[PDB]
């Protein structure tokens, strides 16, 4: 294969394809993460869908001026 | 086979018929007067036949508005005297 | 108008006489196994 | 402020919440009581 | 250059060529009507 | 009847393009070692 | 020999307790008269 | 061998590229005629008087229909079912106003389909097959049958023939939605679970037993090449497929028997296109959809609409609508 | 307990004959009451 | 020019009928 | 390695009467509950508040008339939440406001995530190919374009499909009067596809039944077959001779032959969802510009398409008051569009 | 500016028949064996 | 059937590939205008 | 339009000469 000066320097982002953690890893804290992601979306959605209206939310053209 | 009795066995059972010619007939007759108590109307808001106009008016109780809907059902329902 | 007329009616026959005769042709015997079926 | 929908936001992730979380729990246990036979 | 290893032979047989032409000439025949408007 | 003048070049490669791939395709296999 | 309350139970009867009640209702509407 | 034999011969060969048969004797000049009278006519013909008003409608590419809108228009109401053919006509001019290319290709193609039949079983039969692929094949006959001979045999005139363009489809299908309910119709309603389930079904077979075909071929190469022709051996594991459809609803719910699944697929469609053709055909007799017109009333007596209303509404429109010239009184009849 | 102890084409009469009159009551609803038109 | 376009559109659907059938890749028992 | 995921994940997938799986979480309760929303709406729930309309078997409907209808079009798009803005709660106005269709339409929509979900589970269990899971993408496509979608890009889920066999009907009637959906060349496309996949799947189905080997003395030839047999069970020699001399053409390859059998209807239905897609911003298959520009010009002029136009005129007039009430059309009789005598 | 309307399908046929022709007999001369 | 003796294999080089798009490329860059007129 | 197919023409050859250059089949000594 050919070496060149930028793929040396590129090389070590590279170097560990298959490597992994240990087990479940850090699953449950992106799940978390997940969950919290969830929610977020669930939020905006019925924010859009004026099924969640908020004080100072005025969804519609009219929202300020 | 998976593990669980045959159907065959159960329905075909003392047992079975036993426990089911009590279960069976006691939800229908739990349906039916689900209905001939008028409590499906209750439940589920359905207008009875005498409930569908008020007398004299001709105009569908539509809903106009989404947010006060809850309330406009109301309205049409109390103007049925 | 007669003539088209005339030529589709022998037509027609010449097809059909061919249809009837065909089938009356011994189609029975006509397949792979047991032919002996008069 | 909470307004009356933002209750009902709440109302409506609760109940979700309640919902699958029992579900899981259930099956879970169910799961530990009834073990499937290796080796 | 080294020759790269990751090329393949490509394949139409003549059924899937038939099949092929089908599809475009009755899509053609379908849509036409609609680009001529 | 005034329809739409694209509307000829459009059915024309329509059906020009993806038959020409097929048969450029088609003929690049029957040409291959048997 | 075999087990009573199955997953497979549990499944029927959601389908069947319901359709039995759903049915007697069915049949008591059958009756009502404006 | 005489002429005679020798021509019975030929005419009955398993060996012509395509079978022939005295079925095809009768099937290829038929459909012959009448594909050739089509396409001259699709491309060319003038616009025909359907509903005999004087009214004629354009069907042609030629003159100034695409291929969306072109047809074969049906022929006058004024003709009725009488039988009319060329040599009826004092001139072709006349036979094209009043439609007759319509009558000589509906009558030439139901002969030729029905013969296309009777082929089916005679090639079956010359193979040493068993004999009912045809009889799959009398579902959708029948209901060519019912759109282009049943239907105007009941309503008195081939004007109501289904005509022969897509537009012109969909025309018939609608009057006849506004003219019987069809969609309220059981046997229509049947017809559609025979088609959607037809396609379910085809979906899904297809589905199982790709999911299921071994492995015989590496990833560079279409897995169909893992299959060669005539080879004694399946393509797929059944008792894998079996496998996953049991575990998917239930071990009971799932075909273990190739002829029982594929007669099961043979029959749905086919039942319920049988269905569909005789609610075309029951229809054709004004036997019609379900009328719940009012079926609900409150206690005063107040109508209580339903979506059998509102559809009903829908029909109102298409009766008011349709052939806006050709009614004289009240009550369309037939 | 038993599996086998009242016969499967009995319970498949008896069921069968269920199902009939119910649907026959649906029937005879149809044509009486609500929805019945009159 | 419409009818043109249409005429020979189904034009070649046909004879690709025709190739289809008689000049199609034999099917062979291996 | 063996946690409580695992112990679940082993009780999960036990080979039982009813297979359950991870998928099974999400498929069950969401395939239950939107099943018996249908139900119970359509036994016991009206659609008087939201469309004028009775909808159940308690207010005298049958099976044919009955339905769950969709919300008022003032309603919008709102998801209905019993616990939203709208119901605030409460199960009975919730009813009347239309709830169970929202409801009966999302459990619908993750039931289906669900179903597709446990193909791809139990596929993997077995060790299939998934591809009854792939073929299954074509009913969700329709779904999520014709209750989702559609509605989505019109006024309200109003205009959704209600959830009954007549309902479905209006539903048709007004995409025809409305759309000219049937003037739709994906519309077509999808009526190719599932007309096409019947034809498929009735002439295989035949093909296989009349090309069996004898493997029996039964007359009744299902017998003579076994499961676990390796030989083919009908000859593909002679279905291919047959279907060669019969049609012009013929399958040769089996494999093939199957793919087609998923290829065309799924086909089909994706395009219908395509062309409903186009429905939802109301960008229809409607005219033929120069079509209109002759006929405008020329009224003698006439072909079925013009016809077709006609009929559509009729429908819309006729049953927008009673189909749209919202909109408070009053129509005299004398602006209805009507033919001599009709 | 008023040009024949023909120009375009007329200059694409043009271009694409022949160049289409000389890709299919080029693809298919590079698949045949070396 | 017996196959036929007659058949030659045909070829097109890249170099021909070339030049002959050019040739019609050219062609119709010269000719388009008065396609056009 | 005119100008949108002389300029495409254009560009074709331009992308041509790119080909015919850089990707030319190499001439070879035997
Ligand atoms: C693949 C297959 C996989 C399987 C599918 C899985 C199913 C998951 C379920 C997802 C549920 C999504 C429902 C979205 C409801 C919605 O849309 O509700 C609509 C709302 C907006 O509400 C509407 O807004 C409209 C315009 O309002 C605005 O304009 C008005 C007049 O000017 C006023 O000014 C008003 O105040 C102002 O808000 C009207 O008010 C409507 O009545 C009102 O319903 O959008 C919103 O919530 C959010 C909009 C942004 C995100 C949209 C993402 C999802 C939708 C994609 C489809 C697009 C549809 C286009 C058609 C093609
Ligand atoms: C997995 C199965 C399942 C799924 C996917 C759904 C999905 C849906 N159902 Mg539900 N439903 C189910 C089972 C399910 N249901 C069951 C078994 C029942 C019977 C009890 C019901 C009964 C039901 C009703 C009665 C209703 C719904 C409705 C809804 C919808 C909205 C739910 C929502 O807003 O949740 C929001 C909550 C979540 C998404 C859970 C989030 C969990 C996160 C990750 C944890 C964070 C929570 C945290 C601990 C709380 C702290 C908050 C604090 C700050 C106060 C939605 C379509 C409604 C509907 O369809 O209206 C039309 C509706 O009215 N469902
Ligand atoms: C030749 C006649 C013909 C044919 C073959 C079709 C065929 C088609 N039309 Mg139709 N159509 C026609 C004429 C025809 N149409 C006419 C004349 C009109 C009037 C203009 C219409 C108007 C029309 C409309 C308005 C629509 C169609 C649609 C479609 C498609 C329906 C696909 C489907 O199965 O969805 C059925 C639904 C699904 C596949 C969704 C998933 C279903 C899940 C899996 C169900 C699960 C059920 C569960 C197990 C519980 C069951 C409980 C039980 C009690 C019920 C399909 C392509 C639809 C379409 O195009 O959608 C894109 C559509 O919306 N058509
Ligand atoms: C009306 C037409 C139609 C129906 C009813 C239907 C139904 C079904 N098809 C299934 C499968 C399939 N369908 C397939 C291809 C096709 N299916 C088609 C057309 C249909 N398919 C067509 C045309 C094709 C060709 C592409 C495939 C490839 C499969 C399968 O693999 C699968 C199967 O196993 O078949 C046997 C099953 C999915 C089971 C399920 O999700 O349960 C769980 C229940 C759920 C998720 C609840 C769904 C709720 C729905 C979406 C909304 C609520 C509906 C109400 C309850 C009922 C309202 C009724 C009124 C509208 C009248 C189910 C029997
Ligand atoms: C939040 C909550 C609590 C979560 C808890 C989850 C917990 C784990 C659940 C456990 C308990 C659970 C089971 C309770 C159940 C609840 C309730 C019952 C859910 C209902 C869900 C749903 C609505 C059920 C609907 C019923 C079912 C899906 C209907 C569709 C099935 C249909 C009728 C099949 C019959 C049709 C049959 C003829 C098809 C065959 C034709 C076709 C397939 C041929 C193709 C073919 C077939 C082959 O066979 C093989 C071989 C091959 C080759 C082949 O080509
Ligand atoms: C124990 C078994 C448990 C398993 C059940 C599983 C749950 C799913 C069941 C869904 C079935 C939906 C049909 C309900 C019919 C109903 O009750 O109508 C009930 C209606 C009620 O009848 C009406 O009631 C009113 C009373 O106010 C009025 O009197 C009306 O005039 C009257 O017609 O009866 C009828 O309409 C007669 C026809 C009913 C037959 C159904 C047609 C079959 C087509 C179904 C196709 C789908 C596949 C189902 C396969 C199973
Ligand atoms: C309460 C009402 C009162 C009662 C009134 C009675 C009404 C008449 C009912 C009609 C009786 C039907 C008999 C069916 C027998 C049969 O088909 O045997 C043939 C095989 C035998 O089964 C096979 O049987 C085989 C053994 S053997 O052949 O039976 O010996 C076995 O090897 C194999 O595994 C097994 O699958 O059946 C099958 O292949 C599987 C069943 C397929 C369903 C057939 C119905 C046709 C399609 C439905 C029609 C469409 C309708 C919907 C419209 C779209
Ligand atoms: C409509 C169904 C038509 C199929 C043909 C009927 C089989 C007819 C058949 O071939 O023989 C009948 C068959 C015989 O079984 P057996 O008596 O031998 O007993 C079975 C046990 O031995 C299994 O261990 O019993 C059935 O399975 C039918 C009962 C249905 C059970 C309903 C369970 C409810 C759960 C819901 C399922 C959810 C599906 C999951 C996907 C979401
Ligand atoms: C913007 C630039 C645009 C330029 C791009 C050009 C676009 C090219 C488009 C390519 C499409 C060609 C399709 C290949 C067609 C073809 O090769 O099919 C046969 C093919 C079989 O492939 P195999 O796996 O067997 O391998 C054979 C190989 O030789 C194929 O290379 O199946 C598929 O390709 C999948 C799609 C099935 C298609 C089946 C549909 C045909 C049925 C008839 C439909 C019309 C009649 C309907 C009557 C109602
Ligand atoms: C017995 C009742 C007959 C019903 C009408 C015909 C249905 C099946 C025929 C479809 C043709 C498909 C193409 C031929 C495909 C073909 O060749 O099939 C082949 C298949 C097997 O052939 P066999 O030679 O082994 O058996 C038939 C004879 O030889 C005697 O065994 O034939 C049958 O299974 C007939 C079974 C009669 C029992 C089936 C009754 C099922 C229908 C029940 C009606 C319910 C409808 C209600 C609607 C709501
Ligand atoms: C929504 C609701 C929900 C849930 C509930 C549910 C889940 C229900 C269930 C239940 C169900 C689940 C229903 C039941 C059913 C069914 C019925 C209503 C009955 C029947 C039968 C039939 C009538 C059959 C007949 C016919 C056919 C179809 C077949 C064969 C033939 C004959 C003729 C027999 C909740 C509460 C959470 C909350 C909110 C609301
Ligand atoms: O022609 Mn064709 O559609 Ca059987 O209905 Mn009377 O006629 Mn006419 O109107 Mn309606
Ligand atoms: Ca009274
Ligand atoms: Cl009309
Ligand atoms: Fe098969
Ligand atoms: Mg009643």
């Amino acid at each position: 294969a050919r070496r060149t000066w930028l793929g040396d320097i590129l090389r070590p982002l590279n170097s560990e394809y298959g490597k992994v953690a240990p087990g479940w890893g850090t699953t449950p804290l992106m799940a978390v993460f997940m969950g919290l992601f969830l929610v977020f979306l669930l939020i905006i959605l019925e924010i859009y869908n004026s099924t969640l209206i908020l004080d100072g939310v005025n969804v519609s053209w009219k929202a300020l001026g | 086979t998976t593990g669980e009795r045959p159907f065959s066995d159960i329905i075909t059972s003392v047992r079975y018929w036993v426990i089911h010619s009590i279960t069976i007939p006691a939800l229908f007759i739990a349906g039916w007067l689900f209905v001939s108590t008028g409590l499906a109307y209750d439940v589920f808001g359905t207008p009875r036949p005498d409930s569908y106009y008020a007398q004299e008016q001709r105009s569908i109780p539509l809903v106009t508005d989404r947010f006060e809907a809850k309330q406009q059902v109301e309205t049409f329902l109390e103007q049925l005297k | 108008m007669e003539t088209l007329k005339i030529t589709v009616y022998i037509v027609v026959t010449f097809f059909v006489l061919l249809f009837v005769f065909g089938f009356l042709s011994g189609d029975p015997a006509r397949n792979p196994k047991r032919k002996d079926l008069e | 402020t909470i307004t009356p929908s933002l209750k009902g936001f709440f109302i409506g992730l609760l109940s979700g919440a309640v919902v699958l979380g029992l579900t899981f729990a259930v099956l879970i246990a169910i799961s530990q009581i009834d073990k499937v036979q290796r080796s | 250059m080294e020759p790269n290893p990751n090329r393949q032979p490509v394949e139409l047989n003549r059924t899937s060529l038939y099949l092929g032409l089908l599809l475009i000439l009755v899509l053609a025949l379908l849509f036409s009507s609609y680009f001529f408007n | 009847m005034e329809v739409n003048q694209l509307g000829l070049i459009a059915t024309a490669l329509f059906v020009l393009v993806p038959s020409v791939f097929l048969i450029i395709l088609y003929v690049q296999t029957e040409s291959q070692q048997k | 020999s075999y087990p009573i309350f199955t997953v497979r139970w549990v499944a029927v009867h959601t389908l069947a307790v319901p359709t039995i009640f759903f049915l007697g209702a069915i049949a008591a509407m059958q009756f009502i008269q404006r | 061998a005489n002429l005679w034999e020798r021509f019975c011969n030929w005419v009955t060969s398993t060996d012509n590229r395509l079978y022939v048969g005295w079925f095809g004797v009768i099937m290829i000049p038929t459909l012959l005629a009448a594909t050739i009278c089509f396409v001259i006519a699709f491309i060319a013909a003038p616009p025909v008087d359907i509903d005999g008003i004087r009214e004629p409608v354009s069907g042609s590419l030629l003159y100034g229909n695409n291929i969306i809108t072109g047809a074969v228009v049906p022929s006058s109401n004024a003709i009725g079912l009488h039988f009319y053919p060329i040599w009826e006509a004092a001139s072709l001019d006349e036979w094209l106003y009043n439609g007759g290319p319509y009558q000589l290709i509906i009558f030439h193609f139901l002969l030729g389909a029905s013969c296309y039949m009777g082929r089916q079983w005679e090639l079956s039969y010359r193979l040493g097959m068993r004999p009912w692929i045809c009889v799959a094949y009398s579902a959708p006959l029948a209901s060519a049958f019912a759109v282009f001979l049943i239907y105007p045999i009941g309503q008195g005139s081939f004007s109501d023939g289904m005509p022969l363009g897509i537009s012109g489809t969909f025309n018939f299908m609608i009057v006849f939605q506004a003219e019987h309910n069809i969609l309220m119709h059981p046997f229509h309603q049947l017809g559609v679970a025979g088609v959607f389930g037809g396609a379910l079904f085809c979906a899904m077979h297809g589905s199982l037993v790709t999911s299921s075909l071994i492995r015989e071929t590496t990833e560079t190469e279409s897995a169909n090449y893992g299959y060669k022709f005539g080879q004694e051996e399946e393509t797929y594991n059944i008792v894998a497929a079996h496998g996953y459809f049991g575990r998917l609803i239930f071990q009971y719910a799932s075909f273990n028997n190739s002829r029982s699944l594929h007669f099961f697929l043979a029959a749905w469609p086919v039942v319920g296109v049988w269905f569909a053709a005789l609610g075309i055909s029951t229809m054709a007799f004004n036997l019609n959809g379900f009328n719940f017109n009012h079926s609900v009333i409150d206690a005063k007596g107040n109508v209580i609409n339903t979506w059998a209303d509102i559809i009903n509404r829908a029909n109102l429109g298409m009766e008011v609508m349709h052939e806006r010239n050709a009614h004289n009184f009240p009550l369309d009849l037939a | 307990s038993e599996g086998g102890r009242i016969p499967l084409w009995i319970v498949a009469t008896v069921a069968g004959m269920g199902v009939i009159v119910i649907v026959g009551l649906f029937f005879y609803g149809a044509y009486a009451g609500l929805g019945s038109s009159l | 020019m419409e009818t043109i376009t249409y005429v020979f559109i189904f034009a070649c659907i046909i004879a690709l009928f025709f190739f289809a059938i008689f000049f199609r890749e034999p099917p062979r028992i291996t | 390695e063996r946690g409580w995921f695992d112990i679940l994940d082993d009780w999960l997938k036990r080979d039982r009467f009813v297979f359950v799986g991870w998928s099974g979480i999400l498929l069950f309760p969401c395939a239950y509950l939107a099943l018996g929303g249908w139900l119970t709406g359509t036994t016991f729930v009206t659609s008087w508040y939201t469309h004028g309309l009775a909808s159940s078997y308690l207010e005298g409907c049958n099976f044919l008339t009955v339905a769950v209808s969709t919300p008022a079009n003032s309603m919008g798009h709102s998801l209905l939440l019993l616990w939203g803005p709208e119901a605030q709660g409460d199960f009975t106005r919730w009813c009347q406001l239309g709830g169970l269709w929202t409801f009966i339409a999302l459990h619908g929509a993750f039931g289906l995530i669900g179903f597709m979900l446990r193909q791809f589970e139990i596929a993997r269990l077995v060790g299939v190919r998934p591809y009854n899971a792939i073929a299954f993408s074509a009913p969700i496509a329709v779904f999520v374009s014709v209750f989702l979608i559609y509605p989505l890009g019109q006024s309200s889920w109003f205009f959704a499909p209600s959830f009954g066999v007549a309902a479905i009907f209006r539903f048709l009637l007004f995409f025809q009067g409305f759309h000219n959906w049937t003037l739709n060349p994906f519309h077509m496309m999808g009526v190719a596809g599932v007309l096409g996949g019947a034809l498929l799947c009735a002439i295989h189905g035949a093909t296989v039944e009349n090309t069996l080997f004898q493997d029996g003395e039964g007359a009744s030839t299902f017998r003579a077959f076994n499961p676990t047999q390796a030989e083919e069970t009908y000859s593909m020699v002679t279905a291919n001779r047959f279907w060669s001399q019969i049609f012009g053409i013929a399958f040769s390859n089996k494999r093939w032959l199957h793919f087609f059998m998923l290829f065309v209807p799924v086909t089909g239905l994706w395009m219908s969802a395509i062309g409903v897609v186009g429905l939802a911003l109301n960008l229809r298959s409607y005219d033929f510009i120069s079509q209109e520009i002759r006929a405008a010009e020329d009224p003698e002029f006439e072909t079925f398409y013009t016809k077709n136009l006609l009929l559509n005129e009729g429908i819309r007039a006729w049953m927008a008051p009673q189909d749209q009430p919202h909109e408070n059309f009053v129509f005299p009789e004398e602006v209805l569009p009507r033919g001599n005598a009709l």
